């Protein structure tokens, strides 16, 4: 039939995909590094403990200015966090209990929030006599809020746990682009530099390079065993890394499409929830459902440092624009930034 | 899922996927090597930065 | 000792507990009496859209009690113009074609029933039902229902409530006491049942039953039934709060005045059927009818005492030899024979000639042996004395016929047929129930001791106590007209007078801001969460249920403290000195107490804490970035 012979041409154009793959595996990341200097164990105390959260942190989120911080948690709350001095700069009461991602506009006017609320809400900061509110409640996911992203103060993206993404015009509240195409509840996205292109991370253990303006997927990277439940890309854009329920990161790279790097051990059974890399992309960061975060060589793939304070998962992790410092946010409701 | 609007959207889709230019893993991979060594000197994180230099330590 | 009120913050609590049992609709609450005042208090003072409504509802129920055709024929023609002819004239008429032209047709013909105003009665309620209703509920006056409906609700009373007195009774099982309520200061009957006394001599069914009852009947307000408002126990004493009636019976009175006249006995019998009309409109049969368990009032008006050998006939028929003998129809003392409200009858007759004569019909020459005193009553017809009037006689006659098909009081209309006698060609039943007619016999100064009828080695045990668990009660009609005519309009005055002080307190304060509104709490209010248990320490908090947690919060401050639905294991009910807490167990092992300040509290919390930590769990469990995974 018509049906089985789509069936078989889509499963013909997969096989063509992987030989084209392994027609550019003529070498590997871990021989070409395996030269260079390794970094030498990365020692990081704990700088500040930002204490004022009620319960678990389920996400957090830097400022562009490298020093404002907001987080999201439990308690059904978002702080706005002076990390330098520690003083909450916000606190700021949702609507819904169920919060589970957060974000910082670049600019630092807007913040944007969700969760089992299925909606993207946004808050201005800089009310016109001192107060903070819902500027808009961007509603059309038929499933969780899983994360979210400012493109800038007029446009937002979002993850959903209705296996779809999406582009928000904020001023009017529609959604213009819609990013179809996983399979499973979407948990995770990051935006490329340029920002015309991001990338999400999924239940369905795949990843996706998608366009903003274009509005559709570029290209799918698959590899992991179990749900991708984060993803940050490389600073300069041409490649990006993932964590995952299956104790590994991985790194992939966009113009070899495939898949470089594997961050792993046998001493690592549990998860990855959140990954982050240092300024110039030499360290990865990892958080892991076992209290610790480990930093690795994004080169060598080799255990370097291991931030080890809290007592509960860490559910997230972000290093700060200047590259300064690692905010690393916890089920113990705690966050603490490391340098 | 027995939807042929389904099934070639997802064909179509993998032509999109699949036909596009690949450079070699050694290149990439070089391209990414050449970025960190470019930028060590920037990130604190790898390299010691002193109090002055930096915000947490001493204030 | 006074009724304290609960602060307005009970309302969440106490709004979801009626919610949940559909007892928040206007039907429940406008025909409840402190419900209906706080409702007529908002639409006639608080609201102009309702104030017309409920005064034409109202005129309309004092019309119903106009005591003649005279007063009635004024009062319409009044309230038609004012209330229905003014608008009409107007144009803006809020009610039906049909309804109008009801009234006024029998307006044109000066015939003017107490019911004329019925079709607007029901199309009031439809203007008041629902959108209105909904303005009120929304107002402060549901809030002070709530806080009403919380202490009614939370009523357990015990001896200490009572202000006990004298001793007005005497019967084989227990006493009656004169007492007041302190709380309300009511005068009240105080009936104490002896457990042992009724283990002893196994009337324990006996007792139980009274209590059934008394509830069966003590609703309606009626006159000449004592009726109880409330029932409680003691490790060993039932007791009975009843109708207050100092002026012993009428074997007393008989046995000190000697026989009556039949103009005398005309009043008694008179109060007496219509008691006995109260019982029969809700399927009961008193099957005790004597002078005995006749009581006076301080003024001399009577009322049906003693419900302990009363029956319900609704769902089935008795057919047991029980009551005094002397007074049992035939259909009764028969075994295997069923019968209805025709025994009562033939007692009347029994009892009301006693009270001409000084003897039972069936008892002459003081004769003891019971077995022929039946006899006389199966196949034998009552022979009357050479004085009686013809009247009287047709009367007696009439209800002492052997056979039910032909006896007064069982052709169908009851009740009505015994009113219909020629005895009471003279009577105005209305005024009778107003009890407006002199009584023949009021008692004395001193003290009557005027209600007497003619060991231990006993212990009591867990199944002894057991039959009286079902026991305690109120009766919610009892207590808000006790409180409606006492002090609910002392009450809410000094507990407005306080609430807005508070108010105007925390408005200079700057405390006053709801941290409950504009999220998506589910309920809130007060508890008590155990600290350390050695040191009695309790801590009242102010707590906030949230769909994922448990917040609470000291005095002027935010909530510093939570407990997730994640951590929360079970919600087990538990004691604790005599308090009635709850029990949750938490994932560490760990234990979390609270004391609730009220039962319905205590039952709200359970549940809606159980509803949470269940739904949020099974929910999380479905979600990867909060479920709990392998670590
Ligand atoms: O004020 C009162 N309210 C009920 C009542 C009942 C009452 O006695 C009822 C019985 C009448 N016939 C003789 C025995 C009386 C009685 C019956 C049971 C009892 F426990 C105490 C007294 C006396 C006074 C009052």
């Amino acid at each position: 039939s018509e049906l089985d012979q789509l069936r078989q041409e889509a499963e013909q154009l997969k096989n063509q995909i992987r030989d084209a793959r392994k027609a550019c595996a003529d070498a590997t990341l871990s021989q070409i590094t395996n030269n260079i200097d390794p970094v030498g164990r990365i020692q990081m105390r704990t700088r500040r403990t930002l204490r004022g959260h009620l319960a678990k942190i389920y996400a957090m989120h830097w400022g562009t200015d490298s020093r404002l911080l907001v987080s999201a948690s439990q308690d059904g709350k978002l702080i706005i966090w002076d990390s330098y001095t520690t003083n909450k700069v916000h606190a700021i009461p949702l609507r819904s209990s169920w919060v589970m991602t957060c974000a910082y506009a670049p600019s630092g006017n807007y913040v944007a929030c969700g969760g089992l609320d299925n909606i993207c809400s946004i808050y201005n900061l800089k009310t016109r006599e001192g107060n903070v509110r819902v500027s808009r409640e961007l509603a059309g996911h038929t499933g969780y809020l899983s994360c979210c992203r400012f493109l800038d103060d007029n446009q937002i993206v979002t993850s959903s746990g209705d296996t779809t993404c999406a582009l928000w015009d904020i001023e009017t509240g529609q959604q213009t682009t819609t990013f179809t195409g996983h399979t499973g509840d979407v948990m995770s996205l990051s935006l490329a530099p340029d920002t015309r292109l991001f990338v999400s991370g999924a239940c369905d253990a795949s990843a996706k390079l998608w366009d903003v303006r274009e509005g559709m997927c570029r290209q799918t990277f698959t590899g992991h065993e179990s749900d991708i439940n984060a993803i940050c890309f490389f600073p300069n854009g041409n490649a990006f890394a993932t964590g995952s329920d299956d104790a590994t990161c991985r790194l992939f790279d966009l113009r070899a499409d495939q898949e470089l790097m594997t961050y792993s051990h046998d001493n690592i059974i549990c998860g990855i929830t959140s990954v982050s890399f240092s300024k110039s992309g030499r360290l990865l960061l990892a958080g892991y459902d076992d209290f610790n975060c480990n930093v690795w060589d994004a080169l060598k793939a080799d255990r370097a440092g291991v931030l080890a304070g809290h007592d509960n998962r860490v559910s997230c992790l972000g290093v700060t624009d200047d590259g300064m410092a690692v905010a690393t946010g916890s089920w113990d409701s705690f966050l603490k930034i490391w340098n | 899922t027995a939807s042929i609007a389904q099934a070639r959207k997802l064909v179509e889709q993998l032509k999109m996927e699949a036909n596009i230019d690949r450079i070699k893993v050694s290149k990439a991979a070089a391209d990414l090597m050449a970025y960190c060594e470019a930028h060590a000197k920037e990130d604190p994180l790898l390299t010691p930065v002193p109090a002055s230099e930096n915000p947490f330590r001493e204030k | 000792k006074k009724i304290l009120l609960p602060e307005p913050s009970i309302r969440s609590v106490m709004q979801k507990y009626l919610e949940d049992r559909g007892e928040v609709t206007f039907e429940k609450i406008f025909s409840q009496k402190l419900g209906y005042l706080l409702f007529r208090d908002f639409c006639l003072n608080h609201l102009e859209e309702a104030r017309p409504l409920v005064e034409f509802y109202e005129e309309i129920k004092k019309y119903e009690k106009l005591e003649t055709e005279e007063e009635r024929v004024a009062r319409s023609r009044e309230i038609f113009d004012s209330y229905i002819m003014k608008e009409l004239l107007a144009c803006s008429h809020p009610f039906s074609k049909s309804a109008t032209e009801h009234v006024q047709g029998h307006l044109g013909k000066k015939q003017v029933p107490p019911d004329l105003f019925q079709p607007y009665i029901e199309e009031i309620c439809q203007n008041l039902r629902g959108d209105v209703f909904q303005k009120f509920i929304e107002s402060d006056k549901f809030t002070r229902f709530c806080q009403w409906k919380n202490v009614e609700l939370n009523i357990h009373l015990t001896m200490n409530d009572f202000s006990v007195h004298r001793i007005i009774g005497r019967g084989g099982f227990g006493e009656v006491y004169g007492c007041r309520k302190a709380d309300t200061g009511k005068m009240y009957a105080m009936k104490c049942l002896d457990k042992k006394r009724i283990k002893m001599k196994q009337g324990e069914t006996l007792a139980l039953n009274e209590r059934i009852m008394l509830s069966l009947v003590s609703t309606g307000d009626c006159p000449f039934i004592v009726c109880m408002s409330y029932a409680f126990h003691t490790p060993d004493k039932l007791s009975f709060i009843l109708d207050l009636m100092n002026g012993g019976d009428l074997h007393y009175h008989l046995s000190q005045h000697g026989v009556f006249s039949e103009a005398d006995m005309r009043f008694y019998a008179a109060e007496i059927i219509l008691g006995l009309e109260h019982m029969h409109n809700r399927f009961v049969v008193y099957r005790d009818l004597k002078p005995a368990n006749i009581l006076l009032d301080e003024h001399g008006h009577v009322r049906i005492s003693d419900l302990g050998l009363a029956c319900d006939f609704s769902k089935k028929k008795p057919h047991a030899s029980v009551g005094t003998h002397g007074y049992m129809a035939p259909e009764v003392l028969q075994k295997g024979v069923a019968y209805d409200s025709s025994a009562d009858w033939f007692s009347l007759g029994c009892m009301l000639f006693k009270l001409l004569r000084g003897h039972s019909p069936f008892r002459q020459h003081k004769t003891k042996d019971k077995h022929e005193i039946d006899r006389m009553t199966l196949t034998m017809a009552v022979e009357l004395p050479d004085s009686f009037s013809p009247e009287l006689r047709s009367l007696l006659e009439g209800l002492l016929q052997r056979d039910v098909n032909r006896r007064l009081g069982c052709l169908g209309r009851g009740a009505q047929e015994v009113k219909e006698s020629p005895f009471f060609r003279s009577l105005d039943w209305q005024m009778v129930f107003l009890q407006k007619y002199p009584p023949p016999l009021i008692p004395p100064r001193g003290e009557v001791n005027a209600a007497d009828a003619f060991t231990k080695g006993i212990k009591l045990l867990d199944s002894d106590q057991e039959l009286y668990r079902n026991f305690p009660l109120t009766i919610s009609e009892r207590w808000q007209q006790e409180v409606a005519e006492t002090v609910f309009d002392t009450i809410n005055a000094e507990t407005d007078r306080l609430e807005a002080r508070k108010k105007a307190k925390n408005k200079q304060l700057g405390h006053e801001e709801d941290y409950a509104l504009g999220k998506d709490c589910i309920m809130h209010g007060y508890m008590s969460k155990m600290g350390n248990p050695f040191l009695t320490q309790w801590q009242r908090r102010y707590f906030y249920l949230f769909p994922n947690r448990l917040e609470w919060r000291g005095e002027g401050e935010a909530p510093q403290s939570l407990l997730t639905m994640e951590e929360i294991q079970s919600v087990e009910e538990t004691q604790i000195k005599e308090r009635k807490c709850l029990l949750l167990k938490i994932r560490g092992g760990k234990q979390f107490i609270l004391q609730c300040d009220s039962d319905p509290e205590l039952v709200q919390w359970k549940k809606e804490l159980r509803d949470a930590y269940r739904e949020a769990q099974q929910l999380v469990q479905r979600v990867p970035k909060m479920k709990n995974k392998p670590a």
